[PDB]
């Protein structure tokens, strides 16, 4: 893939920590005054990558410039839509765990998100209705990670948000008024 | 070529005093020469390479065609001393898109042309030993609207006197330079 | 996981890394091809060498270390040598100029234009690891060229990475005997520079090593074949507990915070007992009474300073292959009750153990014995100052004469550095007396 | 019904635990794999204190295991019995420990504690009705330590009714290795004597002695030690699993156990011990059994007695036997030394019988006591602790995980409490 490349020759200034078994990480320039534009989705690309150590910067890094860089996210949407199908084809169990929890993240992130992802549901949707059920230790159950998408999703998303996922999923319930 | 080099800090490709500093410089020598002597103002050794037509001869980067060249930094600059003829160069890139592009700096150039495959540029300037700066990103931006990403080949036509040529990240200042970068007549 | 990163400064840490890596590959059985035979060893660096090595999926080793030379003769020719293929092209970092052994050019010239490049060597290693518990740095007080090089380095090292160790090897400046007046000059500026940011730092000498030579290895002209093959055995030893199990583990990290009492004094020393020849061997025993007694013994040492004008504050005793731990006990006990011993009264217990069951194995083309009880002994005590007070009274006159100081100036240092140097290494030494007595 | 949960904490901890959890699966006939063969009905009815039943007919035990270590318990789980221990059970550490009881006393355990609670908790549900739980580890054990101290106190308030019980080894007094050891260990003892019911003693010098004695086996492994010592405490948990008119609550136990909140160390007491010879130069009677039992000799807890008098104590003898021989053992003992016990108490001595005989041989004890021979312990342990902290050595390492002398003081002057607390009781 391109982006492991991209990083392979070099130009993420992100630092580390580690241990034994575990988990945590530093970085070296900060992100909000380098951008959010130009490489939000190159970096996110790495969520479609598989394969140590880039996963974890992958992983993480999504969570972070997501709790620190809030009003930015609006025009990179779009960019933002392709590696996300891209990896939902990729067809894999653990990675598309990751992925949900990352997209869980993004979506309470912040506002705005659901109204301007209007139009873009019908690419990201029916690749998760048919992912519905084909199934607390680490969060593990793929189709309970799928309602809680589903359920973290509609309320915000507005008024036809449930009836659109709905066309989607014919199984999809109310959260609102039942 | 050497990708995993880094692309941190200067890059000199050619440089004059190199004792054999042609390896990865293809030559087609062809109605004209390649000499190396000294001058006058600089009193160093230079290269100079002259022929009857520009096209004939020419030396390239790199040697070998079936290689890249693997470029970051997107600042360019050559030490060029007029000599009153009819000089360009070539280089080539690969962009956002993953399509090859070319830009061709030619001195005689009388317009600017677009060809969806390479950009042109006139060439006009002073006498006697000057600098050239170019941004890869700045023109492919410009004239493409695309992005650059990296280099892959550079090409060098006759009529011209040379010192060294090199590469770099950003707009440098005179100060960090080194003093054989420091150019002094 | 369990794993550290190596660094070889040096001219002087090339020999001794080339010869130990030979050592790693060699107990490891790895062929010098980059693969294994037939046997299922290779994979994605998960086994005996992922401390070590990192063995992709292409199935070649990558050694977790970075030689650093200014001198590209003897880094050429290693690149010519054997296990090449083995070797990654630039992590053989390589300079083209020379610092001529002063340390204010190894630490001003040279060091600004490639510390970056070492940085980023380290940083892409930094990410592929996992663990990286510390670091293993092969340098030398008296650096021909590693002093400068090595000081700036661990200072960048340390102000980004001030949560991780720092382990330290050098060949301590023969009292009697030195190539260069001006290895004082430099060897104390390194060590004044190291002492505010060394985390833990182990010294050797090369004299002694030949005197154990001929007096059990049954060498007379020896040469740094031998010498490196002794070193490295200490540092395998050290590094078995991250390759094997034993009865217990025990850490880098461990051995930092039992062996030292207070801050600045970092600096315990090595000895390893069961040296001796292949028949020596052959025609006689082994056992923990005979090696604790010979470790103990005060001409065991790799520094002439006498026990009986030392104190002990600070041992560790690591056994690997076979053993039991009531002879351990029982003998550690006869120490304690012998009075020739004299620990502070500070600690009425001054030893750190450890145990592992693997059995030591033999290099071909070495010159030791087929062992089957093996131990390292680390221990800091006082007869330490001595060294320190032999070193400042050589100073103190040949800085009164300022003996060729004009190459210092000329490359345009100043005389603060040594000014605050004396005062420091005084500080050391009073340090140590204010210590030592109770 | 009423069950125990078993704790592993620590480097020791692990190791022992596996010693322990072989030997219960060895003693009703587990195979390694975890398919029971059918040998002992009420051993199998009874198995339900301890272990839970997986699909197939498989009992995985119900002990979590904790360490920051990964080779202690791959290692364990290369032994033939990581198989029947679970994936789900085994936490692992986000740390190299540096035996540094502050570090994995503050930092560490601030982002493990959650997970660890909820998987104890977890396993609390799966159990009906509990006893309490029970921990082993080592007083000196760096990691053991700095994390029981936590996780201790947390199961202390969630669950107040419960019996915490404490298997914690006792170093060497001759040797610490460790330098910063009694630091380490005071510091543990603090909370370990606020919160704790009960708390075992056990000596590695003791083991040796004794395997120099009886063993006489030259070389053993500290594995061996460990067979011992799990016997030992499967003697002790015989009680509960297995029929015959003894009493086996713990609790039962502790209430004559311990006449006051500041009593909470024990020292154990094994049953016949033999050698090649004598295995064959030996008869099995109560009489010898209980001579055997009540020496300093076969004492292995913490030290001889003989400076001192007993409190307390409680034996448990397993096998076909009846009461008057225990009757009279006592009533002999009694009268033997009526000096060496204390008159404030008379009748200090308690006694269980078990029906059930363990495999291998006919007749068997354990025994628990209190007496005052924790003294000589912890006056070293404050003569040390002084001798070190007169000038503060090492103590760099714990101001930059950032403690405070005052801390040390509090624990220390507690612990002197305790000591004046043993001192005027028998005197
Ligand atoms: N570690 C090591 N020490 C050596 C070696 N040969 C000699 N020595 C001793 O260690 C010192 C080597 O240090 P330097 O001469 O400063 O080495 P350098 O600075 O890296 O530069 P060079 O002059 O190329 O050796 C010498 O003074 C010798 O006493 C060697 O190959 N390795
Ligand atoms: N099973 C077993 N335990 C041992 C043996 N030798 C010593 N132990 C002790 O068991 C103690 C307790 O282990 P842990 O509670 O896990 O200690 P820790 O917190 O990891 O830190 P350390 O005490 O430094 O190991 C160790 O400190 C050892 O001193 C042995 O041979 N076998």
């Amino acid at each position: 893939t391109t982006f492991r490349k991209c990083y392979e020759r070099g130009d993420f200034p992100i630092a580390l920590e580690h241990d034994s078994k575990g988990n945590k990480i530093a970085w070296k320039v900060e992100i909000e005054k380098l951008d959010y534009h130009h490489y939000l989705p190159l970096f996110f690309d790495g969520l479609s990558e598989m394969t140590f150590p880039y996963e974890f910067f992958a992983r993480r890094g999504i969570h972070d410039m997501l709790e620190h860089g809030g009003n930015k996210i609006l025009p990179v949407i779009p960019q933002l839509i392709i590696p996300i199908k891209n990896a939902l084809n990729l067809r894999n169990r653990q990675i598309i765990c990751v992925t949900l929890k990352v997209l869980q993240h993004l979506v309470v992130s912040s506002e705005m998100v659901g109204e301007a992802l209007l139009p873009y549901y019908r690419q990201i949707l029916p690749i998760l209705n048919i992912f519905k059920n084909m199934n607390q230790q680490k969060r593990e159950n793929i189709g309970d990670l799928i309602q809680e998408t589903l359920e973290a999703f509609e309320r915000y998303g507005g008024e036809d948000a449930f009836i659109n996922i709905k066309y989607m999923v014919p199984t999809y319930e109310s959260c609102l008024l039942n | 070529m050497f990708k995993n080099t880094f692309q941190s800090g200067f890059l000199s490709i050619l440089y004059s005093i190199g004792s054999k500093p042609l390896q990865i410089w293809d030559k087609k020598v062809r109605n004209g020469h390649i000499k190396r002597i000294t001058d006058n103002d600089i009193q160093s050794l230079v290269l100079e390479i002259e022929g009857t037509n520009v096209s004939t001869t020419y030396i390239t980067c790199p040697a070998d065609p079936k290689k890249t060249l693997g470029i970051k930094l997107p600042f360019l600059v050559m030490i060029i001393k007029n000599l009153k003829k009819y000089f360009t160069f070539e280089v080539q890139v690969l962009d956002d898109k993953n399509v090859r592009r070319r830009f061709r700096a030619s001195n005689y150039q009388s317009t600017t042309r677009v060809k969806p495959f390479i950009c042109t540029m006139p060439m006009r300037l002073d006498d006697g030993w000057n600098q050239i700066q170019f941004n890869l990103s700045d023109f492919t931006r410009r004239a493409y609207g695309t992005n650059y990403i990296e280099t892959l080949r550079v090409q060098i036509h006759a009529n011209c006197r040379i010192r060294r040529v090199y590469f770099s990240d950003r707009l440098y200042s005179e100060d960090e330079l080194p003093a054989e970068f420091k150019l002094y007549l | 996981m369990r794993e550290c990163i190596s660094i070889h400064v040096g001219q002087a840490g090339v020999q001794i890394g080339n010869a130990c890596w030979e050592l790693y590959c060699l107990e490891h059985g790895i062929q010098p091809d980059g693969q294994m035979p037939s046997d299922k060893t290779i994979g994605g660096g998960d086994d005996s060498f992922n401390t070590f090595f990192s063995e992709t999926g292409a199935g070649k080793h990558v050694p977790r270390a970075v030689f650093v030379d200014l001198e590209p003769t003897v880094v050429d020719e290693v690149r010519t040598g054997t296990y090449r293929q083995l070797f990654h092209p630039e992590q053989l970092i390589t300079g083209k100029e020379d610092a001529a052994n002063n340390y204010a050019r190894g630490h001003y010239t040279i060091g600004k234009e490639i510390v970056d490049l070492v940085l980023d060597r380290i940083r892409k290693l930094a990410d592929l690891c996992t663990g990286l518990q510390g670091f293993l740095i092969f340098h030398s007080f008296g650096g021909g060229t590693g002093s400068g090089f090595a000081s700036l380095l661990m200072e960048r090292l340390s102000v980004d990475y001030g949560k991780k160790s720092k382990l330290e090897f050098a060949i301590y400046p023969a009292p009697q005997v030195s190539t260069a007046v001006v290895e004082p000059y430099n060897s104390i500026l390194t060590t004044h520079t190291t002492l505010e940011h060394s985390d833990c730092a182990f010294m050797v000498d090369n004299e002694a090593i030949y005197d154990i030579c001929r007096r059990n290895l049954d060498i007379e002209r020896p040469t740094y074949t031998n010498l490196n093959r002794l070193i490295g055995q200490i540092v395998s030893s050290i590094t078995a507990s991250l390759r094997f199990d034993g009865a217990l583990n025990v850490d880098l990290t461990e051995f930092q915070t039992n062996l030292v009492p207070y801050p600045r004094i970092h600096f315990p020393l090595a000895t390893y007992a069961p040296v001796i020849s292949a028949e020596k061997a052959y025609h006689e025993q082994l056992s923990v009474a005979e090696i604790t007694n010979a470790c103990f013994e005060p001409a065991n040492q790799m520094v002439k300073c006498d026990p009986r004008h030392g104190k002990y504050m600070a041992c560790c005793m690591l056994y690997r292959g076979d053993v039991v731990p009531k002879d351990v006990n029982a003998a550690i006990a006869t120490i304690k009750t012998k009075r020739t011993i004299q620990f502070v009264d500070w600690c009425p217990t001054g030893f750190k153990v450890g145990i592992n069951y693997q059995p030591p194995t033999v290099v071909p083309g070495g010159d030791l014995a087929k062992v089957q009880r093996a131990v390292c002994m680390l221990s800091n005590t006082t007869a330490i100052a001595e060294a320190w007070a032999r070193l400042d009274h050589k100073f103190d006159l040949m800085y009164a004469k300022r003996a060729f100081v004009h190459w210092y100036v000329g490359e345009g240092m100043e005389e603060g550095e040594f000014s605050e140097a004396r005062e420091d290494l005084a500080a050391l030494e009073k340090d140590y007396e204010e210590v030592g007595v109770d | 019904m009423r069950e125990i949960v078993h704790l592993q904490a620590g480097q020791c901890g692990n190791q022992i635990g596996a010693k322990f959890w072989e030997v219960i699966s060895d003693e009703h006939g587990i195979d390694p794999t975890g398919t029971y063969h059918g040998d002992s009905d009420l051993q199998l009815e009874r198995i339900n204190v301890y272990y839970n039943e997986a699909t197939g007919g498989k009992y995985v035990p119900r002990a979590v295991l904790v360490d920051l270590e990964p080779g202690t318990m791959d290692s364990v789980r290369s032994g033939p019995f990581g198989q029947i221990f679970r994936p789900d059970n085994f936490v692992f550490g986000q740390s190299g420990a540096g035996n540094n009881w502050a570090k994995g006393h503050y930092t560490e355990g601030a982002e493990l504690v959650d997970s660890v609670l909820d998987v104890v908790r977890k396993e609390a549900e799966s159990c009906d009705c509990l006893q309490g739980f029970q921990l082993t580890h080592s007083l000196g054990g760096g990691t053991g330590s700095g994390m029981g101290t936590l996780l201790i106190s947390k199961i202390r308030e969630e669950y107040p009714d419960r019996i915490m019980n404490t298997f914690s080894v006792v170093p060497s007094p001759k040797v610490s290795d460790t330098v910063v050891e009694p630091y380490n260990a005071t510091l543990s003892v603090h909370q370990l004597v606020e919160n704790t019911d009960e708390t075992y003693c056990i000596d590695n010098e003791a083991l040796y002695d004794i395997c120099f004695r009886t063993l006489k086996l030259t070389t053993p492994t500290y594995g061996d030690l460990n067979h011992l010592v799990s016997a030992t405490m499967s003697g002790v948990t015989t009680c509960l699993r297995f029929p015959g008119q003894l009493n086996a609550d713990l609790r039962k136990l502790a209430v004559n156990m311990v006449p006051f909140p500041r009593l909470h160390f024990f020292m154990p007491g094994f049953a016949p011990l033999t050698s090649r010879g004598s295995q064959q130069y030996r008869a099995l009677t109560v009489p010898e059994l209980t001579q055997q039992m009540f020496d300093a000799k076969n004492m292995m807890a913490a030290c001889d007695p003989r400076h001192g008098r007993y409190l307390t104590v409680a034996a448990v003898f397993r096998g076909r036997m009846s009461m008057k021989e225990v009757d009279e053992q006592m009533l002999n003992v009694q009268n033997k030394n009526s000096s060496y016990f204390v008159e404030w108490i008379p009748n200090n001595v308690k006694t269980a019988v078990c029906d059930i005989p363990p495999r291998g041989l006919k007749m068997s004890a354990t025994f628990i006591g209190n007496s005052t021979a924790i003294q000589e312990l912890f006056k070293r342990i404050s003569e040390q602790f002084t001798a070190m902290f007169r000038r503060k050595a090492f103590l760099h390492w714990y101001t930059g995980e950032g403690m405070d002398e005052m801390e040390f003081t509090e624990a220390e002057s507690n612990m002197n409490d305790l000591v004046s607390e043993y001192q005027q009781y028998q005197d």
